[PDB]
């Protein structure tokens, strides 16, 4: 039921992606050639489009420069009928190198017909058949509230060779939901944006298979989920031992400079001091003008925040947390 | 600091085309020199040694 993390790779499913974007292809260069008058086949197919890497899809928000007129030019069956003969006429020759169940789906999803027999099924490898075993058991007792169990599991499915980063780092409250006998489950974030953290640009052209952008991979112009799950984690968690100059020096050190949401923890390490040093348990000299750089920080830094792309913040009400700041500093 | 506030004394590097448009046939097609690049440098940052393997 869940998704695998497999590398699952059969000749069948790699003909029928083989098939079908061959006759997308012919069939939309078929609609080139009607509405101005009114090689690998996949490859070709996606330099189309740009796929999203920050987001599993690409959310074109609305009230901009992307408003569009009505077509109102329907779609009767007088123009659905000659469109698609002329394409199915001239895919007729690779229809026969393929298998019987392949042009049994081929004319199954030339008319809509969405298919059921998912690729999880059929691998029949037993090394494939234990993961796909040992991943709904995992999600089971996570779901189930069973923590011990789960911690079995997934000690245990990690060991066999050919599992991914999906299962590795988003199930990882199992450390963090323990809290028993832990490695603190912070440590494992650590672990992730160590060794697959890469700067590498998003080249788009190469298919991908068995490993998606938006939930495993860290690119330049994507910081990774996991890398920022270590930047929250470990803010929280910074708090709750009351170390945080351990990590205003640590996430200093990197220039993201793209993305503006570690420009606001970059902020809010800044004003987790502000609020823990203003209170001075008095009732001189140097701890009145420490805290006017942690003022000036969180002032500077969300402000760059703001230069960088969209993620808003509640700016408004952060001047009324920082002059609640100043009150105690007069 | 210094190299930050370096970058923008030596600003802009611009260029233009040898390729006309072929607009309206006039001055303007005259004065006229294609599309221009200002390729700037706006940040410059030194990163502490890491490794890479």
């Amino acid at each position: 039921m869940f998704e695998v993390p497999i590398t699952l790779t059969n000749r069948k499913f790699a003909q029928r992606r083989k098939l079908k974007y061959q006759y997308i292809n012919y069939i939309s260069r078929r609609f080139d050639r009607i509405s101005k008058k009114s090689s690998d086949e996949e490859r070709k197919f996606w330099k189309k489009y740009e796929k999203p890497e920050k987001s599993f899809e690409i959310w074109r928000t609305v009230s901009s420069q992307n408003k569009q007129p009505i077509n109102k030019q329907k779609m009767t069956y007088h123009n659905f009928k000659k469109i698609e003969k002329i394409p199915l006429r001239k895919m007729e020759i690779p229809l026969l190198h393929c298998t019987k169940e392949n042009k049994l789906y081929f004319q199954s999803i030339s008319r809509g017909l969405e298919p059921l027999k998912t690729s999880t099924s059929e691998v029949r490898n037993y090394r494939t058949r234990h993961i796909v075993t040992l991943t709904d058991l995992l999600h089971l007792n996570v779901s189930r509230h069973n923590w011990s169990l789960a911690y079995k599991i997934f000690a245990t499915l990690i060991r066999i060779p050919g599992v991914q980063i999906k299962s590795l780092w988003g199930i990882g409250v199992e450390i963090l939901d323990n809290l028993s006998n832990s490695s603190s489950g912070l440590d494992f974030l650590q672990w992730m944006c160590q060794i697959y953290s890469s700067k590498s640009r998003f080249v788009q052209n190469i298919n991908y298979r068995s490993i998606v952008p938006p939930f495993q991979t860290g690119s330049r112009t994507h910081t990774a989920k996991f890398a920022i799950t270590y930047l929250w984690s470990s803010l929280i968690n910074c708090q709750k031992s009351m170390l945080i100059d351990k990590i205003s020096e640590w996430v200093l050190t990197p220039p993201f400079m793209e993305d503006a949401e570690v420009w606001f923890i970059y902020a809010s390490c800044h004003l987790l001091k502000a609020d823990t040093l203003s209170r001075q348990f008095v009732n001189r000299d140097i701890k009145i003008n420490q805290v006017i750089k942690h003022i000036h920080y969180v002032r500077t830094f969300l402000k760059i925040c703001l230069d960088k792309g969209g993620f808003a913040v509640p700016s408004r009400l952060i001047e009324n947390q920082l002059k609640s700041f100043e009150s105690r500093l007069y | 600091g210094l190299l930050n506030l370096g970058v923008k004394d030596i600003g802009e590097k611009v260029i233009f085309d040898g390729k006309p448009l072929n607009s309206e046939d006039e001055i303007s097609n005259s004065g006229y020199l294609g599309n221009k690049l200002s390729v700037s440098v706006e940040q410059v940052s030194i990163a502490k040694p890491m490794s890479n393997d």
